[PDB]
């Protein structure tokens, strides 16, 4: 449900992002010196705490804190609310990430449509 | 027999007969239990029509959502160690293509 | 439209006999002749038998004849998290490294 | 389950149905009054009071026996033989 | 030992012994359906403790007691696979059918065959169980069976009306629709995998295809 | 398939379910739709949520089928919501347990319901998913709505119309 | 308790029925209200959705057209 | 035990949706005779019920009032 | 169900029937009492607007007429009562109706339980025994010479005799047996 | 006017739509006269039989031997080849087998090639 939808179905799909490809373009393109994502949680870490495997991506270690804090009080089931709400906000992090992304891609493909037409129109002229 | 009248005195009330009247050929199966042809408040044409025309359309409909799908404005999920390659049964000898996801 | 009297008689003679009849399918005070030949108590008789007996049985069954053979029973590994002490070797699993802590 | 029933329980609410009936008048409504004969009625009146009965007892009288039920002791014979009532 | 196995197993026996009391006075006496009420409370109740002791430290197992027979190079043993899904779910169907049960003592007051319905709805609740802690497909189709002809036999609870005849025949034939789809399944992974367990299901079939997956969803 | 199984599933049968007059044949078209949701759930790759719902559904169907056995009971073998009426102050306890499970099966804000049919609908607009699918899901959640106040109105609500 | 049946009249009811009955909706409702002011953010959200429209270019990494 | 029917004359149709039906027939000219017969169902305990709003709120004004003193003494426990 | 069945149903049976299956799926559509009576009340204005018909050729036109339109406005899932065949409560306790014949296959000790139950049940079969010649003939006297023509069965024109075939409908099984 | 309603062989004519009942012919009362007095002749005779005290057995159904010996025993005798009958039975008896033998052998020779080419995944097949 949204609008980009609406854009890409009734509309310019040239122009909208394809959820299946993206990315498209290149990390570094418009970017001159862009950081790597830095993970805390080692692999035995991860394999240790035996985190499904969707569970493993870059907020796993507040995700291991949670457990931790879950296992241990274990008969007060309402003393993990800082824990949660630390891996829910890194997740909300990680989900905004995520629409830069998209929205990266987005303006990109635009700005690609608006080049290669000002291309065509001076060859054309 | 569902046809036949609930309200008489029939000989056998359950397969509702009675003693000595010729049996239809095939009434082991127009018994209470087995295919009815009892009229319906609806024609049977009628039926079939309206019947068959949902499930072409609630079909058709799937088919076209599949091929316009819902989704959000997001790109990929990203997982650290180049897509979990060791995690998802990877090759420990063989080294995997890198994968990077940047910060933004 | 209506009774005819043969049918009216019949059905009033036929009501008769019918209630004559249930009337006479009523029992007596002594009829089912029967041949010759605390509340705690029975929750606790109950307890002892029903759950006591069964998992002593099933408990002997399970520690010395299941648990005898390899791999009948095997129990999911139990989960290490860093910061932990693992009692069968008395060691520390280690802290993981400082977060980047945002607000 | 239900508490059983009795002729003088059908009797009574036979005839209490019978005198919440507008089209009879209640003075002379007797267990023995003939629908059509002596209190002038017709067959549509008597489907109305017989569909009446089977409102009250939560149970149908077919229509080739509920076309006979001119009286108010017929209809509590035929409802108590139905029912199994003896007393 | 851990009483992990110890009570998981004896919630099950518990569960089927009042089948066992079905030939003797109690069953022919009116303390039946009470006695079988308070065997599933508490059923319910020893139930309840494992799912504590999973809620701590999610402790899962499997417990292969008893081995049935060995087909060449493949074992079949009657296996329990108690994990968060059985350890869930067993005490919430307990709690289910005591208050069912019970209301069915206030209900079926009038019923002369209350003893049998009770007997029956407890064949059904063991069944069920058994579906639920499955851990091989053969075992599981046995729970998947059992609870098909309990459905057929308590559809069926008035003999004489042709429309619960009618019914019961009715869920059993949708029912042997889904058990086709469940047997394609099964031959499906038996030939490939060679297995019957879902450990080594799992193990082999790292991308499973379309026949058996469809299969399965057939079948559900 | 499961997802759209699921969809169409929920749909029909919610859909049958408003306009039924027998109170178990709309308790059991309700089930269908619920189970339906279920798949709904598997399909989108969400395995627990669907056990979740299960262990909710357990729970205040159970009841919703005592309630309406409860007053079929008392109304001497009736089944049929045209022929009770005045339920809500005949019998209290019955209403109110009806009512409750009624708000639970439709997800009132923080009920048993709430903590799977919520997440279950968030879950399915926030994935990849088909667009009829998701349409139909919706629907059929505006129709248990439906079918669950028509049982209240038609077996609670008004003047009774049972047998005197 | 045996309680008589009645002839188009309202039956009777019982004081312990009628208070059980108030008891668990007045149940219900302060359970209700109470969750709503401890958690509200489980019906109307927790985190803010972002606008995309006002991302700046410079924090994508979008090159000026002529550039 | 022997229940007694209550007196016949008590039914009325008289400040009922009955006597509305009756008058709709009267202005068409007609009459339906099987007005008290239904009017029972119309007064008694059975004259008053609730509507869909109030029926769902049933124990809202005791529940608002717990959860009110529920709240005062959360935050008195607080506070102290 | 009691009522010996005729060769034909005349108009008049004919449009009873048809009144009362309207009124029957009118009170379907209109739950509410107040508006199935006023539109009750509209279906027999109707009926009584059509009373008066002396052309039957007209009034078996208008029967017809009103049919079709019946068919066409009938309720797709009338209210049928528990008890009656389409109903949900229908034919619940056939398998508990068990007959006397088979009563009387007990065991001697079964029969013992039971001391002044059987003693009746003797009467009864010496009642049925000593009636059944006189049955037969009573039958066999008044029947015409081409055979029965009708259902229906004569009462007992005499003083110490039971109409015959009486036995079954007599003794047949309570409507809630067990 | 009202639409109207078509019969189909699973979704008979009710008797209130079918126009005859509302033709009626004096033979057609004497046609369901002489019906009544069969069935209430019939009705009779198994009532007489029924009620009989010294009756101690089952009451033989003329009608039900007719049926069970109609249904398989007179069935050969009656029957006749014809072009109908040896279609319907070179259809019905021959068709479904070579259609399975077909699907079947193309099945296997295309898992035989498979087989022979080394490209199939028979890798776990250990039981057979
Ligand atoms: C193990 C599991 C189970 C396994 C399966 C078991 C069951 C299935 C297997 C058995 C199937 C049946 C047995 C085979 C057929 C036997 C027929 C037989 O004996 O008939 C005697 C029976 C008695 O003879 P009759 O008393 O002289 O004739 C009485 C007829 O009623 C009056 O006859 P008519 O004058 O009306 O005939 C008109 C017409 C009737 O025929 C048809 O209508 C059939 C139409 C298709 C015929 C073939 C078309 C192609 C022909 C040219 C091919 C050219 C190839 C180069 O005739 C023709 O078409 C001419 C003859 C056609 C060839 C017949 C060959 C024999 O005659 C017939 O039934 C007449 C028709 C015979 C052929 C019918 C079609 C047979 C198809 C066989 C397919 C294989
Ligand atoms: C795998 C091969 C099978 C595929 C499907 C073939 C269907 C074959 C049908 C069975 C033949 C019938 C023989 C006798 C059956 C039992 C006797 C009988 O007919 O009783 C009818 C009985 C009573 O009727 P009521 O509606 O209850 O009315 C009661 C009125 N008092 O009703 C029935 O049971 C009919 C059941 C027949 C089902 C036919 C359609 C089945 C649907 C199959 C297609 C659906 C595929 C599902 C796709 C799933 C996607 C993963
Ligand atoms: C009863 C109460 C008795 C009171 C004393 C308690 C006795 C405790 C001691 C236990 C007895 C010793 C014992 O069990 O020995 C093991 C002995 C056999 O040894 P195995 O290792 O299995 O040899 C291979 C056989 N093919 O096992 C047993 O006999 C016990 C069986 C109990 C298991 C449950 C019974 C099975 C019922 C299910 C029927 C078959 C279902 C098919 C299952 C399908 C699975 C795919
Ligand atoms: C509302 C009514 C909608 C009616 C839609 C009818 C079908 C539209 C269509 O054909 O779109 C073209 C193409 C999909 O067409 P295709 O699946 O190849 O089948 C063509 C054979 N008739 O679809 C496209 O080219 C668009 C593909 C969009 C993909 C989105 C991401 C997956
Ligand atoms: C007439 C043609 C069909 C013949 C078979 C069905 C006849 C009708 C009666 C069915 C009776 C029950 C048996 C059902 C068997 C279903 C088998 C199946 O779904 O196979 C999946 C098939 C092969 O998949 P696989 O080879 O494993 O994976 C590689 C990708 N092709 O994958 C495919 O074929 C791709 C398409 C997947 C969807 C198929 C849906 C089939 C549903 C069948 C049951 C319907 C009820
Ligand atoms: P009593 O013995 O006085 O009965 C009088 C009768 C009716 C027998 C007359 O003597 C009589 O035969 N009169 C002449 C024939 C006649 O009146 N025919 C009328 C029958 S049809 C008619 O005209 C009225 C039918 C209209 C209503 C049709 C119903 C259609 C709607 C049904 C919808 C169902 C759900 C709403």
């Amino acid at each position: 449900m949204g609008a980009h939808l609406a854009r890409r179905y009734l509309g310019d799909a040239s122009k909208e992002p394809d959820p299946l490809r993206m990315p498209t373009f290149p990390p570094d393109y418009g970017f001159p010196e862009r950081k790597e994502r830095e993970m805390v949680a080692t692999q035995q870490e991860m394999n240790d705490a035996q985190l499904m495997l969707q569970q493993r991506d870059y907020c796993a270690h507040y995700l291991i804190q949670l457990l931790k804090c879950k296992r241990d009080s274990f008969p007060n089931f309402l003393a993990c609310k800082h824990e949660q709400h630390d891996w829910d906000y890194c997740e909300h992090l990680d989900y905004v990430k995520r629409m830069k992304e998209f929205e990266r891609e987005r303006r990109l493909l635009q700005r690609k449509k608006r080049r290669e037409q000002r291309e065509a129109e001076m060859a054309r002229g | 027999q569902q046809e036949r009248d609930p309200w008489y005195d029939w000989d056998h009330p359950d397969l509702r007969l009675n003693w000595g009247e010729p049996i239809h050929w095939d009434l082991d199966m127009y018994i209470r239990n087995r295919v009815d042809t009892s009229p319906t408040p609806v024609s049977w044409n009628t039926m079939c029509k309206h019947l068959f025309g949902f499930v072409a359309f609630m079909l058709f409909m799937f088919w076209v959502g599949e091929i316009y799908p819902s989704y959000q404005p997001v790109g990929p999920k990203q997982y650290p160690y180049n897509d979990l390659y060791l995690e998802r049964g990877g090759d420990p000898t063989k080294e995997p293509e890198p994968v990077v996801h940047y910060e933004i | 439209s209506g009774y005819t009297p043969d049918e009216k008689l019949r059905l009033q003679q036929l009501r008769e006999l019918r209630r004559r009849w249930l009337k006479d399918q009523e029992l007596s005070p002594r009829e089912p002749v029967l041949p010759p030949r605390y509340k705690t108590y029975r929750h606790s008789i109950f307890a002892v038998t029903h759950v006591l007996i069964p998992v002593w049985i099933i408990h002997y069954y399970l520690k010395y004849h299941v648990t005898a053979k390899p791999y009948t029973v095997v129990e999911r590994k139990p989960r290490i998290f860093p910061g932990d002490t693992i009692l069968e070797t008395g060691e520390v699993i280690p802290l993981m490294k400082e977060f980047p802590d945002q607000h | 389950d239900a508490p059983p029933l009795t002729l003088e329980a059908i009797k009574d609410r036979v005839l209490y149905v019978l005198k919440l009936y507008d089209k009879i008048d209640p003075e002379k409504l007797s267990v023995n009054s003939h629908f059509m004969k002596d209190l002038g009625l017709d067959s549509l009146d008597q489907v109305e009071i017989i569909m009446a009965m089977e409102d009250e007892f939560g149970f149908e009288i077919p229509d080739i026996d509920a076309e006979k039920l001119m009286c108010p002791q017929e209809i509590v014979d035929y409802i108590a033989d139905k029912k199994d009532v003896y007393e | 030992m851990n009483p992990f196995a110890s009570l998981t197993l004896t919630t099950l026996t518990i569960l089927t012994i009042p089948i066992m009391m079905s030939n003797s006075n109690i069953y022919k006496t009116n303390l039946y359906p009470n006695y079988v009420k308070t065997t599933v409370s508490y059923a319910f109740t020893l139930s309840l403790v494992p799912l504590l002791m999973f809620m701590h430290t999610g402790q899962e197992m499997i417990i292969s007691n008893w081995h049935w027979m060995t087909l060449q190079t493949v074992e079949l043993s009657l296996s329990f696979k108690m994990d968060y899904f059985s350890v869930m779910f067993i005490p919430v169907a307990l709690f289910v059918t005591w208050s069912i049960m019970e209301f069915s003592m206030w209900y079926m007051h009038s019923d002369p065959f209350i003893n049998r319905f009770f007997k029956y709805l407890l064949l059904f609740l063991i069944t069920m169980m058994i579906l639920v802690t499955a851990n091989n497909l053969f075992q599981l189709f046995i729970g998947w069976e059992g609870v098909g002809i309990m459905s057929f036999l308590l559809i069926g609870w008035w003999h004489g009306r042709t429309d619960a005849n009618t019914a019961a025949l009715q869920a059993i034939l949708y029912n042997r629709i889904g058990d086709i789809g469940f047997v394609l399944s099964m031959a499906w992974f038996l030939t490939h995998s060679n297995a019957w367990d879902l450990q080594q299901i799992f193990m082999l079939n790292n991308e499973c295809p379309n026949m058996p997956l469809i299969g399965l969803l057939l079948a559900a | 398939m499961t997802l759209c199984l699921g969809a169409i599933t929920t749909l029909f049968t919610a859909l049958c379910a408003i306009t039924q007059n027998d109170i178990k044949k709309i308790v059991a078209f309700s089930t269908s739709s619920q189970l339906g949701l279920m798949m709904v759930t598997i399909g989108i790759n969400q395995p627990h949520l669907a056990f979740l719902h299960i262990c909710m559904h357990a729970f205040f169907k159970a009841m919703l089928f005592m309630c309406s056995g409860s007053i079929i009971h008392s109304l001497n073998d009736e089944q049929d919501i045209r022929k009770m009426g005045g339920l809500y102050k005949a019998m209290p306890f019955t209403t109110t347990a009806l009512i409750i499970g009624s708000l639970a099966l439709t997800g009132m804000p923080y009920l048993t319901g709430f903590y799977s049919k919520d997440l279950i609908i968030e879950a399915v607009n926030m994935s990849y998913t088909n667009a009829w699918a998701l349409l139909m899901t919706l629907i059929a959640t505006s129709l248990t709505a439906a079918y669950s106040t028509r049982i209240i109105f038609f077996a609670f609500l008004g003047k009774p119309r049972f047998p005197p | 308790v045996h309680i008589e049946p009645r002839y188009r009249q309202f039956p009777q009811l019982t004081r312990s029925q009628l208070i059980q009955a108030e008891f668990f909706s007045a149940t219900m409702w302060f359970w209700i209200l109470w969750r709503f002011w401890h958690d509200s953010d489980a019906v109307l959200g927790h985190f803010p959705y972002p606008d995309p429209s006002q991302w700046t270019d410079e924090e994508l990494g979008i090159l000026p057209d002529d550039e | 035990s022997k229940m007694e029917l209550p007196d016949y004359k008590q039914w009325k149709i008289e400040g009922t949706p009955l006597e509305t039906v009756q008058e709709k027939l009267a202005a068409r000219g007609l009459r339906d005779p099987w007005g008290r017969n239904e009017a029972w169902r119309y007064s008694g305990g059975f004259a008053n019920n609730v509507s869909f709003v109030g029926a769902l709120l049933k124990g809202f004004k005791w529940g608002f009032a717990a959860f009110v003193v529920a709240v005062g003494a959360e935050y008195y426990l607080e506070s102290q | 169900a009691f009522s010996a069945p005729a060769a034909y149903l005349t108009h008049q049976q004919k449009v009873l029937r048809l009144y009362k299956r309207a009124l029957r799926h009118l009170e379907s559509w209109c739950v509410h009492r107040d508006k199935y009576r006023y539109f009750a009340c509209l279906m027999r204005a109707r009926f009584d607007e059509h009373k008066n018909e002396k052309d039957m050729v007209k009034a078996t036109q208008l029967l017809r007429q009103a049919e079709e339109e019946f068919w066409y406005g009938q309720h797709p899932q009338p209210y049928i009562f528990p008890e009656s065949p389409g109903g949900t409560s229908y034919e619940r306790y056939e398998c508990y109706k068990v007959p006397e014949w088979c009563l009387d296959d007990w065991h001697p000790s079964e029969k013992a339980m039971y001391p002044d139950y059987f003693a009746k049940r003797e009467q009864w079969k010496r009642l049925r025994r000593e009636s059944w010649e006189r049955e037969v003939k009573q039958l066999q006297e008044e029947t015409p010479p081409g055979g029965p023509r009708t259902e229906a069965l004569p009462p007992a024109r005499k003083e110490g005799d039971l109409p015959p075939l009486w036995w079954h409908i007599v003794t047949r099984p309570r409507e809630r047996p067990m | 006017s009202f639409p109207k309603y078509k019969p189909s062989r699973l979704a008979t004519l009710p008797a209130t739509l079918d126009p005859a009942e509302y033709d009626i012919s004096p033979e057609t009362r004497k046609a369901q006269a002489e019906r009544l007095a069969i069935r209430s002749r019939l009705k009779r005779e198994y009532l007489l039989q029924y009620n009989d005290p010294n009756r101690l057995g089952v009451i033989e159904d003329p009608a039900l031997i007719r049926w069970t010996y109609a249904r398989s025993a007179n069935i050969y005798p009656n029957f006749r080849p014809t072009p109908k009958t040896s279609l319907l039975g070179a259809l019905f008896g021959i068709g479904p087998l070579f259609f399975w033998y077909y699907v079947f052998k193309t099945d296997r020779d295309k898992k035989e090639k498979l087989i022979q080419e080394g490209k199939l995944d028979q890798t776990f097949n250990i039981s057979y």
